[PDB]
């Protein structure tokens, strides 16, 4: 059990937690592993909370401390001094050195900590128009996400990834004897309480 | 990297013998923690994995070298590598299970017994008991070789297994205890070679709840009286740590010094 | 510390091909584990112990290998098996994770459809001017775009969709963002396309 999402500004940091339930909390390891963006897992350190002995890989140590609150059966990990190299996600997982449980590993949700100055901006929404591709740009956001749907809907279409400020693109294709019945782009920002629906018009 | 103690079974002497095992007390614990004049090993608590085992070398004559794996916590055995393999002792725990991962850290194989290194499990799986089973620089010399050559295919593991007891014994309490330090020092300078009287057996199976017993004491004296043995079998109990001073010499860590 | 290569980075299989994977360590490893991972997952053991098939593991699914050498294998690739396969090893310290192998469904060669689209009326009155360019439904993932605005390039904005999970396809979206100042000082908007499936580079374009 971990959050899902931290927003921290450039040079702060950063506290995170991960509660656990369901076994003994003082007789098994606790691990962190950090995920960037569409790389790799890398391996940030590890606690052991019945006994308080770390470990933090040599990438990480004077970047991070583990402590461990007994009380709330929870693990914390703290980075310091964040950049943007350090906005990624941080899993943390339980699992098991030996034999006897050796099938035992089990990952937290994770925490997707981005790493900005920003402010809550409202978003941008702008028509794409010319067998027929039509499109939104979500133009200028923070934070994410945004949703975009047609009504429905529903097939055809291509949502894209958010793209840095945040921008996304997305394609709805549609027979060419249909540019006479309506075409909507249905935006929401959830963190700006905005919905936009933009007719797609030429 | 952990410190590295070497003794040979190669002519060894009184002197050889007991500047080994003096020198594998003086890394097992500081001294500066010290009850009733008898030293306490580290508390395993709070303990850096990197001051958590020393790594004792032994060689023969056969020019054979294995090295063993030593916890600063109990003194005990965990393991040993020889050559491109490391084996260890079944941990009893998750913390132990982690922690040998630390040791011989550069080995290409790595394997994990069933089974634990308490004399109990070891008698069973060697056929013999340890007042069965000789000390001496001989039995040394051949726990040394039979190690060795276990990764080889070359050793079966009744004759492993008793070859620990022969390591655990004349390594492990002899730093634990200076009267089974003496016992072997005996035995190298007449040249000996038997199993342990008594005396000695009783005292490693009592040495954990002497380091209860000594540290939960009052002013010296025992709450409950311990029982022991001397060399001909006759039981007699302790009620107080002065007779033991010139006899244990390390313990595990119980409690924190009273005032 | 013990690195371990996983090779290949990306492979391709039809569903139902025979599909392995290696790990290359730069030192010996005893016992060998293996995780799998879906993009917006947590990864999920798959292999413990080199070769014993994790709870629930459709079966063909086998792991094995020693020393520096490792492999991860299924027997005939069912499609729920596109994902990314990362070997891991806990037994040396530190513990390690592979570089990472994804699999995806491969397929019919397909072009992808180009649509250029010029800023909206609404940007323009903003004193902005992106340029969009979709590149929809192609296959393999790899393609290039070059802008070509008269001629010339520069600085622009592309990302690219995970692997449809209807037609096994990929997608690219490329913007670019110039100033209507200096949008207007120039005539001609190109979006050229190179790929595999042509030779002759896909070209869209307009004027202003």
């Amino acid at each position: 059990q971990q959050p899902g999402s931290e927003l921290v500004r450039p040079g702060a940091s950063v506290k995170l937690s991960c509660k656990a339930s369901g076994y003994t909390f003082t007789s098994y390891w606790i691990n962190w592993v950090k995920q960037r963006p569409g790389q790799g897992l890398e391996w940030i350190g590890n606690i052991y909370p019945g006994s308080g002995r770390t470990n933090y890989d040599e990438k990480f140590k004077n970047k991070a401390t583990l402590t461990v609150d007994t009380s709330s059966s929870t693990v914390y990990i703290q980075v310091s001094s964040l950049t943007s190299e350090d906005a990624a996600v941080f899993y943390c997982v339980r699992w098991v050195y030996g034999n006897f449980d050796s099938a035992l590993d089990y990952w937290g949700q994770g925490t997707s900590v981005t790493v900005s100055s920003a402010s809550t901006k409202g978003p941008s929404v702008f028509p794409l128009a010319p067998t027929a591709a039509l499109g939104c740009l979500v133009k200028d956001y923070f934070p994410e996400p945004v949703t975009v749907s047609w009504g429905s809907g529903a097939s055809g279409v291509h949502t894209f990834p958010a793209v840095l400020l945040y921008s996304l693109s997305s394609v709805v294709t549609v027979p060419s004897s249909s540019l006479g019945q309506t075409y909507i782009c249905n935006v929401n920002h959830k963190p700006s309480n905005t919905k936009v629906d933009k007719k797609v018009e030429p | 990297q952990y410190p590295i103690i070497n003794f040979t079974t190669a002519g060894a002497t009184v002197q050889s013998y007991t500047n080994f095992i003096r020198a594998v007390r003086g890394r097992l614990t500081t001294g500066a923690d010290v009850r009733h004049e008898i030293p306490v090993l580290p508390n395993r608590v709070g303990l850096p994995i990197n001051q958590r085992f020393i790594l004792v070398e032994l060689s023969n004559h056969a020019e054979l070298s294995v090295t063993l794996a030593l916890d600063v916590t109990n003194a005990y055995v965990v393991g040993y590598r020889a050559g491109n393999s490391a084996y260890f002792f079944h941990p009893d725990n998750q913390e132990d299970a982690e922690a040998i991962t630390h040791l011989f850290t550069d080995v290409q194989n790595r394997y994990t017994f069933a089974f634990g290194g308490n004399y109990d499990r070891l008698e069973q799986l060697a056929g013999n008991l340890r007042e069965n089973i000789e000390l001496g620089n001989g039995p040394l010399e051949e726990a040394i070789s039979a190690l060795y050559y276990y990764s080889t295919g070359g050793t079966q593991l009744p004759t492993l297994a008793r070859s620990f007891i022969i390591c655990i014994q004349m390594i492990s309490e002899a730093a634990r205890f200076q009267y089974i330090e003496g016992e072997m020092r005996t035995r190298i300078r007449y040249n000996r070679r038997s199993a342990p009287d008594p005396s000695v057996i009783t005292l490693e199976n009592s040495w954990g709840r002497l380091s209860t017993a000594i540290q939960e004491s009052n002013q010296g004296a025992f709450a409950s009286p311990i029982q022991l043995q001397r060399r001909n079998g006759s039981k007699f109990s302790v009620y107080d740590v002065s007779i033991l001073i010139p006899i244990i010499a390390l313990m595990v860590y119980r409690c924190a010094p009273p005032p | 510390d013990i690195v371990l290569t996983q090779s290949p980075a990306s492979l391709a299989v039809s569903l139902g091909q025979r599909a392995t994977i290696s790990y290359r360590a730069s030192k010996s490893v005893s016992y060998m584990h293996w995780n799998q991972q879906k993009p917006g997952q947590p990864p999920r053991l798959l292999i413990y112990l080199g070769s014993n098939l994790e709870s629930g593991v459709g079966a063909r699914f086998s792991g094995s290998g020693s020393g520096t050498d490792f492999t991860l294998n299924i027997h005939p690739v069912e499609e729920e098996d596109a994902a990314t396969y990362y070997c891991q090893h806990k037994r040396e310290y530190p513990p390690t994770f592979g570089q990472g192998t994804k699999v995806e469904i491969k397929r019919t060669v397909a072009a992808p459809s180009v649509f250029i689209f010029p800023p909206s009326d609404e940007q323009l009155k903003s004193g902005t001017a992106s340029v969009v360019c979709l590149l929809n439904n192609f296959y393999p993932r790899e393609a290039k775009v070059q802008w070509k605005v008269g001629n010339l390039q520069g600085n622009s904005q592309e990302s690219v969709t995970e692997q449809d999970s209807k037609d096994s396809t990929y997608s690219l979206s490329s913007t670019l963002t110039l100033s209507k100042a200096d949008y207007e000082k120039h005539k001609v908007y190109a979006c050229e396309v190179t790929h595999q499936g042509l030779s002759s580079p896909v070209t869209k374009s307009f004027n202003r």
